[PDB]
């Protein structure tokens, strides 16, 4: 299921991440609040700033902390997770 | 401390 | 078929002028979304002060953080741009 | 001041 294509995360900090996306993507239809509800809480849990981008047709490019990284699949949605700020 | 750039694609 | 609208934005006038212009060379020279995104995240870093982020993309939602007076999302036709200034 | 959070939706 989740095809973890590029990480920078600690193994635990993916798995959270995986998780999270899990109950946001069972919970909710709308991308933006599948984001918004992984991104919110990783800024609850691992402090802000947190950026989530879900998607099924996007390229990107940014800058992140270091071990604060993450873009992934799961299922036929891309999911980019993220810390800077 | 420290800053690294990545890109992503479908 | 380059044509602009901006749904949302925070940036001034003047610097949301170049995120179009740097958009169109942008989609104009590159195929792939991640060099799109890459080539208009790089121009932005250096004219305007690190650390921006960019997303080029056909399907998504985000949910972002950002500086005041650093944000814009538009179309540029059937693809949106988001570009915005965190860290 | 400073930073505010945002979402989008294709």
């Amino acid at each position: 299921k989740a095809v973890i294509k590029n990480a920078d995360m600690s193994e635990e900090m993916q798995q959270d991440s995986v998780e999270c996306a899990t109950q946001a993507l069972e919970k909710y239809n709308i991308e933006k609040d599948i984001a918004a509800h992984i991104k919110k809480e990783f800024d609850k849990k691992y402090n802000p700033t947190w950026h989530c981008i879900v998607g099924r047709n996007f390229g990107s490019y940014v800058t992140h902390e270091t071990k604060h990284f993450i873009y992934f699949y799961l299922g036929q949605v891309a999911i980019l997770l993220f810390k800077s700020g | 401390v420290g800053m690294h750039s990545k890109g992503t694609q479908t």
